[PDB]
């Protein structure tokens, strides 16, 4: 039986892969310019929340 | 508290009234 | 000493102790507590570090969690207040991060950020 524990641990894995994809793309768009990239604006708070 | 006292006095009454239990309408399984 | 024929009264003392120790919704509370306490720290500590021209490390570790706060000035939202204002009774989530990187010419740095 999957209770509120595994049911939410199933969501959190995908919702934590999505924001790592987002930080990936945000670092990609910033290192190719030759400048430096900031993770504070790369971590999209609206994926988990 | 009165209920926990009532239960135990009723239990002692049950233990005391162990002379003969003959009433019919109640049964239990006796397989094998 | 054994308990013969007194077992009706004794059969329910243990049941009452069971339902005092454990409520009726214990399987929900325990599951959610185990989620928060182990599964969140497990999902985040086994996601591989990301890299990408030189490239970086950007490793996550050691998650934190706080109590439900609303903001205005930060204050704790009581569940009744969240129920009346159509809010969401939730708590923010923070973690530590290290943006280590190394580049050509043998130059590197190891900056870090707590409680992101």
């Amino acid at each position: 039986l999957d209770l509120a524990g595994p049911l939410l641990a199933f969501l959190f894995r995908g919702m934590f892969k999505n924001l790592l994809k987002e930080v990936r793309i945000y670092a990609q768009k910033f290192i190719d310019r030759g400048k430096d990239f900031n993770l504070e604006l790369a971590i999209k708070t609206r994926i988990i929340s | 508290e009165w209920n926990i006292v009532e239960s135990e006095k009723a239990l002692v009454a049950e233990s005391h009234n162990m002379k003969n239990q003959q009433m019919d309408p109640f049964t239990r399984r006796q397989c094998k | 000493e054994i308990t013969p024929d007194l077992w009706q009264e004794a059969c329910w003392i243990v049941i009452s102790s069971y339902f005092d120790e454990k409520g009726l919704v214990r399987q929900q509370l325990d599951s959610f507590d185990e989620f928060i306490q182990m599964s969140v720290q497990r999902i985040v500590e086994d996601a591989p570090p990301i890299d990408l021209p030189p490239r970086y490390l950007l490793k996550f570790e050691q998650i934190y969690l706080s109590k439900p706060t609303h903001w205005g000035a930060p204050s704790p939202m009581m569940p009744n207040e969240a129920r009346l204002r159509n809010l969401t009774y939730s708590a923010p989530l923070y973690v530590d991060i290290t943006k280590t990187v190394i580049k050509e010419g043998e130059e590197q740095l190891q900056t870090q950020h707590q409680k992101t």
